[PDB]
DNA sequence: CAGTCATCACCAA
């Protein structure tokens, strides 16, 4: 909601063994959730000795590959395991599935504070960095540096004070260091957009998503066209199934502090589109509103359009 | 009252299939044993393990191996905002899986064939007319099948949540959080798993795709999903997990969801005669798809043209964003370019796609590209992009020749600006 | 007081995967820009030498069977032909707090567990167990099958601080047991600074190389990975290696798995060698759980005589339950 | 008690792959510098030899697919028309630990089998075996087609410590042959240096160097590669011969087999020459398995009635068992 | 005479 003033680039980060599951219905990059609640387990440890705040994140994802294998006789995939060990009888244990995958990422964060006339920003971004360098990114370990060690530092500028000129050159001088990257947006417009194609057949939304990360063939009135983007199947928050219980009801909780629903994925749609796309970087940031009342949980990026 | 042969191929039928387990060396009470009550001890049976199972639409038995817990029995609801959609607004055509006892999870067979054959599965717990003529039984065995048909429906345990949960943190717009534990769409993965299996095989979606192979087909909808990835549930053994053997058999098909840049191919800009200056159009492999929706896209009239006139808008930076990540992440990522093989016209490639100096840095290194003027590849490039856009005597002499040579003349006229601050 | 039914330690002691590249011994210390060794795939004729099934006993099919031949499709990694020292490396993190659960259901339990752990690293800090991490740094145990019959080990290891080396060790890997923790200087100025990151007090982020003279174009075994049910189509591939980009590689929970061989304490016969510390026990390799709760030294036995009961077990069953706080778990009710 | 249910034994006497080069006589102990040997890819006309099915024989193309051609494409190396020699260059590395398996269920089991050898060992130790792999490769078995006619066939063997070498052999192949085992006291000195490295006595790692005089660009014979499950059109490569970087080669496991030819122990042709060391004895392209599993010579009967039920062997038999866990496998159930 | 620990059949396209 609040625009912040300055942009603090996390340039490289790259993390190994993250999730790659996020859902029972995808796979491939991890969940945004991961990433917001990233920010927001920095606010907790850093955002209050900085008297800052730290809110949305630039989710850009230059690199990606996961552990997977393509079988004989099918065009599928599976996913490479881990061995557990042994059970107390010495025979060997049952397998639960977890995907698995390495990233390498950016990261465009907001600030807030007063810290930012109470100190220089290199303070900001160099305790970030150096407090972030000590986290689990979605699921998975950050990386110490290597030959890589020369992107290592971060950057950090306002937008408010200063000339309306340069800021071009500002922002695209910031765009020199993810140029790579395909950024991640929320495009959840044409998930509503899709059912004028199909209310022809009913009213129904449950099978629109299923339909546009992929190939529709009809033939000649061969049927190939151009898809109007990367589109992919995203989730996009939690929906309540049972009311809210008090915080000593359910039993073996986490905490016997914060109050308990049993929740459920709900999908959205997003978008891989290169940062050049949009004009102002402040456009892509993710982030965390929910009404808690009626269980309705949600992330998604405002101010894109 | 015609419905009681359901009960005689229930317990006849069981009790006839246990004609392979046959032991010759002590079965003398098993066999005697497994006919008596077979039949008479089977209601005796499906009463007592009747109460180790309950219906579900948010099982947990498919996120953890014995996570032992409390599974949901009840759909979500409607999402509040525009644009999103899951496993509350399904249809009502849903499927509530069974979990419970693993080594009990017969008995729901027959308890659940009453949904096969007539309208008569709403009989058994209520409405007990349709159980009372074709059931043959006392007010004490009707009484007793009423009550324990209804502990599936209805609650089998307390609500509790287990160790081996997930339970996520939210944090709420000015206060302190909620735990959200979340659950494993069970009827919602047994629907979109038997939509996706009659979309990618199928009659209709494999004879279209016969009909594509006779070289004559009419226009009719077939799907393909590529580069799917499967998961599996329990093991060799998936029954212990709710149904899960129906026709999922452990394998709920996961959706690719993965972004468009993680699979490329390596930068080969050397010193080359023709990998210098014949290199000067950025050669890749993802181009072709861009090449030929510009071409067969070029033919439609503006007799529906209140969509076709925004796609060419944004076109020109989806094919100048293409050549500046070939050149930045050719010539950048890659960590070296040297002089051109035949430089007289090897080195122009050097110019623009080129990295920084390096160890054969001489006097006029950083002289040359830090004052010379940045803007000649304006012009090869509105040659080498309008060759893709290409002039036709009915497209020049037509309406379409400006109204398509506008849209290069604006996406080269910002290219250069963009790459003349690097150096320059 | 009751135990906790939601426990849950985040694990320290976090390695990279390892990067295998290929050279040659005295031009080891230029071993920034050796090139990397690529998995190569290969076909293979063999034989059918498995235990024959005589369930389905005939007398025409599974004896001509062995007669014919066997046609397989596997990876394989060498080194070049001129090349005969492999080079392995990765990062270790420590991160320290190993003591402090990630979830905890009461704070009465978390208050009588956190000042039990106090009370251990006060008398008796984490050095005892930084000594033992130190070894298994310094003798290359991370290298599995690749120190089986290697001539030359030796393990560079750097603290990195900033941009650049803070502080430098040098090691003769194969003069360095796998049996006996002999501690000497080379490595207490090492266990010193482990410990002193396991506390939570300062930084620590160390560089981890290893050479092994091998072989000229010998085979180096980079680690496998469990593909369950991978093609149903006889056409398959039986052993798929682990790759890192353009590089053979380790798996990093095997690299971890090398780190955390502790355990000399088990009550079974304890003259065998370390094992890695686990609760119950174990070794998947021997097929066998050493320290069983019939014989009560478990994890779960000891934790809670020493937290809800303050029966304290010996130091010796102290360190193991203090190993399983630094190797992190989930546990439950 | 019973066999464990998961056995894998590491292979002992592990090779890499052999590359080509090509020189004259005189030269070979300057030959350090040769040439390698190339691969060429040719096309050929040629001719329908194949036999003729019956089964849908229409005389309209049956009849005439013989008088029209037949066409090619296949790969062949040769040496060039200035050198007439071949020489091939391997190294080997002799492990040692060859009873002790590195995955099994059982722990009685582990220890019955290893005081099982620890008895094989401790009154006879390895040298039985150990000769027998060294007349292998004193003489050339592992030039497999090379060697057959060639005129003069030497073999160079160094023990390799450093980059200094510490002990050489030389030998003429020719002299030495395919089915005796009669030896002299310089092959000796060569089985003791194996079968201190089979006894876990010492670090052994050869390079090995055999040289053909052949002739003046005649054709030398690399390895084969098996391409496996391509589903093409007509051939367009029926022979693709294995090379390395520009260099012709000779597979790992060929090499390997060749070491291992060593059974003349087995019951109907003994006299007729030594097979190599299989579980079921099967020699695959000659179609036939010698030690079949209804005459009680395989290894799954012997290994089972003296590790579980002690029932030594012959001594014979006892060469044969443990020449099978020098190979290694997956001996389980 | 009552908790608890290893085993035991129960299912299952």
């Amino acid at each position: 909601v609040t625009d912040p003033e300055a942009l603090l680039l996390l340039p490289r980060l790259s993390i190994q063994n993250a999730n790659a599951i996020s859902s029972p219905l995808t796979w491939g990059f991890p969940s945004p959730g991961a990433f917001t609640g990233f920010v927001h387990a920095l606010q907790r440890r850093v955002g209050i000795s900085l008297d800052i705040e730290l809110d949305g994140v630039g989710i850009v994802c230059h690199r990606f590959e996961a552990q997977i294998s393509q079988p004989a006789g099918k065009r599928t995939k599976v996913f490479n395991l881990t061995r557990n060990p042994l059970n107390r009888d010495g025979s060997t244990a049952a397998i639960v599935e977890e995907g698995r995958a390495h990233l390498e990422v950016s990261l465009l964060l907001g600030v807030h504070g007063d810290g930012l006339d109470d100190h220089p920003a290199q303070e900001i971004a160099r305790q970030v960095q150096e407090q972030a360098g000590a986290m689990r990114l979605a699921g998975g370990s950050i990386l110490p540096w290597c030959n890589e060690r020369f992107p290592a530092p971060n950057a950090e500028l306002l937008m408010l004070g200063g000339s309306d000129e340069q800021r071009r050159k500002n922002q695209r001088r910031l765009t020199r260091r993810l140029l790579p990257g395909f950024a991640l947006v929320s495009r959840e417009a044409l998930l509503q957009q899709h059912l004028e194609t199909l209310r022809t057949t009913l009213p129904e939304a449950t099978t629109l998503d299923a339909l546009l990360d992929l190939c529709r063939i009809n033939f000649e009135p061969w049927q190939v066209r151009d898809k109007p983007g990367w589109l992919v199947p995203i989730p996009a928050g939690y929906n309540a199934l049972s009311p809210l219980y008090l915080p000593g009801e359910v039993r073996n909780a986490r905490d016997r502090e914060t109050p308990l629903r049993f929740v459920e994925n709900l999908f959205g749609l997003g978008e891989w589109l290169s940062p050049h796309r949009v004009a102002a970087l402040s456009d892509l940031l993710w982030y965390h509103h929910a009404e808690p009342d009626k269980g309705l949980y949600r992330w998604s990026t405002p101010r894109f359009v | 009252q015609e419905l009681r042969q359901f009960i005689e191929s229930f317990i006849q039928e069981r009790l006839q299939g246990k004609l392979d387990k046959l032991q010759p060396d002590e079965d003398d009470k098993r066999q005697t044993l497994l006919a008596t009550h077979r039949r008479e001890a089977w209601l005796a049976d499906a009463a007592r393990r009747v109460g180790q199972l309950q219906l579900v639409t948010h099982t947990l038995k498919p996120i953890h191996p014995d996570a032992r817990g409390s599974n949901l029995h009840s759909l979500p609801q409607a999402p509040g905002q525009p644009g999103l959609a899951g496993s509350h607004e399904l249809g009502d055509r849903l499927v509530s899986d069974v979990v419970g006892n693993a080594a009990a999870l017969d008995v729901f067979k027959f308890l659940s064939l009453q949904y096969q054959g007539k309208n008569l599965l709403n009989w058994l717990t209520e409405d007990s007319a349709e159980a009372l003529q074709a059931l043959s039984d006392n007010a004490e065995q009707a009484r007793e099948w009423r009550q324990a048909f209804i502990g599936i429906t209805t609650v089998k345990g307390a609500p509790a949540s287990h160790s081996l949960a997930k339970q996520l943190y939210f944090p709420l717009p000015g206060s302190g959080y909620h735990l959200l534990a979340p659950l494993f769409p069970t009827s919602l993965v047994h629907h979109v798993h038997a939509l996706l299996r009659e979309a990618r095989f199928g009659d209709a979606a494999k004879a279209a795709r016969e009909a594509r192979s006779r070289q004559e087909s009419w226009p009719h909808g077939f799907s393909e999903y590529p580069n799917l990835a499967i998961q599996k549930f329990g093991g060799t053994k998936p029954q212990n997990i709710s149904q899960l053997n129906n026709e999922r058999r452990g394998e709920n098909w996961l959706l690719p969801s993965l972004p468009p840049n993680w699979q490329r191919q390596n930068v080969n800009a050397p010193m080359r005669h023709s990998s210098v200056f014949e290199h000067d159009f950025g050669r890749t492999p993802e181009v072709s798809r861009l090449t030929r929706t510009l071409q067969r896209f070029l033919a439609k009239t503006v007799h529906n043209n209140l969509a076709i006139r925004q796609r060419r808008a944004q076109l020109v930076a989806q094919i100048c964003d293409e050549a500046l990540q070939y050149a930045a992440r050719l010539r950048e990522l890659e960590p070296g370019w040297s002089a051109t093989p035949g430089c007289q016209l090897h080195d122009a490639e050097q110019l623009w796609l080129d990295p920084l100096r390096a160890q054969t840095d001489e006097t006029f290194l950083q002289r040359r590209l830090r004052g010379d003027w940045p803007a000649e590849v304006g012009n090869r490039f509105a040659n080498w992009l309008n060759r893709a856009v290409s002039s036709d005597s009915q497209i020049l002499g037509s309406p379409e020749a400006a109204q398509w040579s506008q849209e290069l003349s604006k996406e080269l006229t910002m290219f250069k600006e963009i790459l003349e601050d690097e150096r320059d | 007081l009751s135990t906790a039914s939601v426990l849950a330690f985040e694990r320290k002691l976090d390695p990279s995967d390892a990067l295998m590249s290929a050279g040659a011994w005295a031009q080891r210390d230029a071993s920034q820009e050796w090139p990397a060794v690529t998995v190569r795939e290969k076909s293979v004729r063999g034989t059918i030498s498995n235990r024959l099934k005589t369930k389905d006993r005939d007398p025409a099919k599974l004896d001509a069977s062995i007669q014919s031949p066997n046609l397989q499709t596997v990876d394989v990694a060498n080194l070049p032909s001129d090349a005969d020292t492999l080079k392995v490396r990765f990062t270790l993190r420590v991160l320290g707090g190993a003591g402090t659960p990630s979830a905890c259901n009461d704070a009465a339990y978390r208050d009588k567990l956190l000042q039990t752990v106090a009370t251990y690293v006060n008398d008796q800090g984490f050095a005892e167990l930084a000594r033992r991490y130190a070894h298994n740094l310094a003798n290359a145990r991370f290298l599995w099958r690749n120190r089986v019959g290697a001539e030359a080990v030796e393990v560079r290891i750097n603290h990195i601080r900033q941009g650049e080396v803070a502080r430098a060790w040098r090691f003769d890997a194969l003069a360095i047991g796998l049996r006996d923790f002999k501690a000497d200087a080379e490595l207490d100025a090492l266990a010193e600074l482990i410990a002193s990151g396991l506390s939570g007090s300062g930084h620590v982020l160390l560089e981890v190389v290893a050479f092994a003279r091998i072989g000229d174009g010998q085979e180096v075994f980079p680690s496998q990975e469990l593909i369950l049910d991978k093609g149903d189509k006889k056409g398959q591939k039986s052993k798929t290696l682990y790759s890192v980009r353009d590089a053979a590689a380790i798996h990093s929970q095997k690299i971890g798995n090398a780190l955390r061989t502790i355990d000399t304490w088990y009550p079974d016969e304890d003259g065998l060698g370390p094992i890695a510390v686990e609760p119950y026990g174990s070794v998947t390799s021997q097929g066998k759980a050493y320290r069983q709760p019939k014989q009560k030294l478990d994890f779960y036995t000891l934790l809670d005589n020493w937290v809800l009961r303050d029966e304290a077990p010996a130091v010796e069953q102290q360190h193991y339950v203090i190993a399983n706080l630094i190797r992190g778990g989930v546990f439950g009710e």
